[PDB]
RNA sequence: GACGAGCUGAACGCGAAUAUCUCUUUCGCCUUUUACUAAAGAGAUCCGCGAGUUUUGCUCACGCAGUCGCAUCUUUUUGUGGGGCU
RNA sequence: CCGAACG
């Protein structure tokens, strides 16, 4: 009955992931697309399989406060967790052991992004208005830039030399780390056009486009190509929501650059078609503000995480 | 000692009479005694012109041997050593709708 | 005992077996070691002597000074000594 | 903006990320057992 | 406690040469010397009597068959010469 | 190559203390039922109890620190050297 | 051994 074109191998087209005991603040799909890293407010990371049971086969603990942001490392076996307990942590996924815990920040480490081409290096931007760059094998932080306003969202560019940081200061900045080996570098690019804070930053699958979610209830698409018009602003999306919760609401690109998914505070999973700049999917089902949405590496699968201690995991039909 | 880094690692030995012993490392004594597993004696015969130095060094197979340091002069490496489910569930559920 | 390294207790637990003895002079000695010293002086019985010239001789007993001896050849059977296994990574 | 608002906006975000992730507020927190009267 | 093996065990990471009792030549870096004068060398090349050199990533040499050491010309001897009278 | 008292949580487990109950039977009180007796069994409950990190509440406390990446006479690290024959 | 209720 109803036989509507099963896309994925998942048992069902809509799967809810439960087992957390707090808000789920950020999630991430394995590069090989058969793992889930879910970081909750309960300062814990659930590791789920994407197929055949959706088994949370490991719960990694070790943060003393909410694990606000999780990415995987480029090979998928090491995990980068960032928290409110001022401590970013590198873990081994298969094992259940923590590898390297760096806690150099003074306040909540809101945002992080690990570099996708090059060395094992990740940026982390926290409440101290400082965006710091962290190389894996040294135990000191390799870079430290100081804005004046608490850093909400940070990303490392496709190519690996600049860092994007956006926060409460109404303008997102692009900085050059090789241009800066000093302790008070000044910003390279000032993307303006959001009318208040930025909450989430995603680097496009080609690297020319940066996605910014703003509590300006606006998704904005900028181009980072060093040869741009005077206004790097390309696209605007309307539809999602930000409320008094001021949660860390993020961005994502479909693995093809064809869709863009935002987490919203109206409990809705929003998925726009980037081209027509209009709303493809408006999926309900979450009882709390939708914190981050992640598109599965291979298939059109979208998985969302909410402040309702669950994660919906399903495929898109049209 | 750092030759604790070297137990199970295959090694070659020189004697004072310049006879060669190749085996794998088992246990070592303070007196530079050694325990060689799978040991064989390579004794250098004089090089008779027209043949490679590498192709006719007399190999005898000694088996398991133990080495007294007094005539132990030099040791080198020969080769390598020879050869939580968590409280999560996933269940299928439709997404609820407000109307 | 305390102070003593492993391989000489290897030599001791080799007791009651037939082993081979190479000394620094180059001749070979195959026989049943009765018991040995801290100083590697050992007593074998049922002694086969292999001289420098291939000479094969029959000796009833042998007492070998250790600082005369170059190495020992011992059955890999006894390479299962508890030291060997215990130290082993597995 | 121009620190004529960004001062209090940044400070409010600071104090709210403080309050939201406090030790009285965090997950495993247990409240202290009752004291004697 | 003699003076000189007291001096020799501080030759760690010294890139030095060695002459053997029978006439073999060895140039390599001292990773360790111990109370028996036995040395383990790194970054080594050993050249036997009348033989071609062969390089070794690492090498072990017995303290007793050592003929002698050739130390660096760049040696602060009087640095390593203090403390030899000090019992620890 | 290295550091706890008190409470509630742990989730696993019954030194010497033992009471009650239920059930299936027999026995004895014996008019009946409770309430009982004493045997056989099968089942519960109570009152308590031990260790793992969870920390809440110290009112204790710390880092050139106790430890770091066997020392010259016949038996061991002060070797018996030198030559030369197939 | 040993006492209470009810009928
Ligand atoms: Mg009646
Ligand atoms: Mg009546």
């Amino acid at each position: 009955k109803e036989g509507i074109t099963r896309t994925s191998n998942l048992s069902a087209p809509i799967i809810q992931l439960s087992g957390h005991a707090g808000e789920v603040f950020s999630m991430r799909f394995s590069p090989d697309g058969q793992c889930i890293a879910s970081g909750s407010f309960d300062k814990t990371i659930f590791l789920w399989r994407t197929y055949d049971e959706n088994e949370n086969y490991n719960v990694i603990a070790g943060h003393r406060n909410a694990v606000l942001e999780v990415h995987w490392f480029t090979d998928g076996e090491a995990l980068l967790s960032c928290s409110a307990d001022k401590t970013a942590r590198c873990w081994d996924a298969e094992t259940g052991a923590p590898i390297k815990k760096m806690g150099e920040h003074t306040a909540v480490v809101n945002s992080c992004c690990p570099l996708r081409r090059g060395a094992k290096v990740f940026v982390t931007g926290a409440d101290d208005s400082t965006v710091k760059v962290w190389d894996m094998r040294v135990k000191k932080s390799v870079h430290t830039l100081r804005s004046e306003f608490p850093v909400c969202a940070v990303a490392f560019a496709d190519a690996g030399d600049q860092v994007y940081s956006g926060g409460v200061d109404n303008a997102i900045k692009v900085w050059d780390l090789r241009r800066g080996g000093g302790a008070d570098v000044e910003p390279s690019m000032l993307l303006k056009g959001h009318s208040d804070s930025v909450t989430g930053l995603r680097v496009s699958p080609d690297g020319g486009h940066l996605l910014s979610n703003a509590m300006d209830n606006t998704l904005r698409e900028w181009d980072v190509r060093p040869y741009a018009p005077p206004n790097r602003c390309t696209k605007v999306f309307t539809g999602h929501m930000h409320n008094f919760e001021k949660n860390l609401l993020r961005c994502d690109y479909a693995a093809d650059g064809s869709k863009v998914a935002c987490g919203s505070a109206d409990r809705m999973v929003y998925i726009w078609d980037t081209s027509t700049r209009k709303l493809l999917y408006k999926l309900p089902g979450h009882s709390g503000s939708v914190n981050e949405v992640v598109f599965h590496s291979k298939e059109p699968i979208v998985a969302s995480a909410s402040s309702d201690k669950t994660i919906f995991l399903g495929e898109l039909t049209q | 000692s750092k030759l604790l880094q070297y137990i199970n690692f295959r090694m070659r030995v020189t004697l004072v009479d310049s006879r060669q012993i190749v085996g794998r490392f088992m246990a070592f004594d303070r007196h530079m005694n050694l325990v060689l597993g799978d040991s064989e004696e390579f004794r250098r015969l004089p090089p008779k012109k027209g043949k490679s130095e590498e192709e006719r060094e007399e190999r005898r197979v000694l088996g398991l041997v133990l080495l007294r340091g007094e005539e132990i002069v030099s040791l080198t490496i020969e080769g390598p050593p020879p050869n939580p489910g968590g409280p999560g569930i996933g269940r299928a559920v439709g997404r609820g709708m407000p109307a | 005992a305390k102070g003593i390294g492993i391989p000489v207790k290897l030599l001791h637990e080799a007791e009651g077996h037939v082993v081979t003895v190479e000394l620094k002079s180059g001749e070979m000695y195959r026989g049943e070691l009765c018991d040995a010293e801290d100083n590697m002086n050992c007593q074998l019985k049922d002694v086969t002597a292999t001289g420098r010239d291939g000479r094969v001789t029959q000796l009833a007993h042998l007492f070998i000074r250790g600082s005369r001896v170059r190495f020992f050849i011992i059955p890999d059977m006894l390479k299962n000594a508890p030291m060997f296994k215990r130290i082993d990574p597995k | 903006l121009q620190q004529k608002l960004l001062e209090e906006k940044a400070k409010k975000w600071a104090q709210l990320n403080a309050k939201r992730y406090g030790d009285k507020r965090k997950f495993g927190f247990v409240e202290a057992p009752k004291e004697d009267m | 406690m003699v003076k000189l093996v007291r001096f020799l065990m501080k030759l760690a990471n010294e890139t030095v040469q060695i002459e053997l009792k029978n006439g073999t030549v060895i140039q390599g870096t001292i990773a360790g010397v111990d109370i028996a004068m036995n040395t383990h060398l790194k970054a080594v090349k050993l050249t036997a009597r009348g033989k071609n050199p062969v390089s070794m990533d690492h090498l072990s040499v017995r303290g007793n068959n050592i003929r002698y050491y050739i130390l660096p010309d760049s040696l602060n001897l009087d640095t390593l010469l203090v403390d030899i009278d000090k019992p620890k």
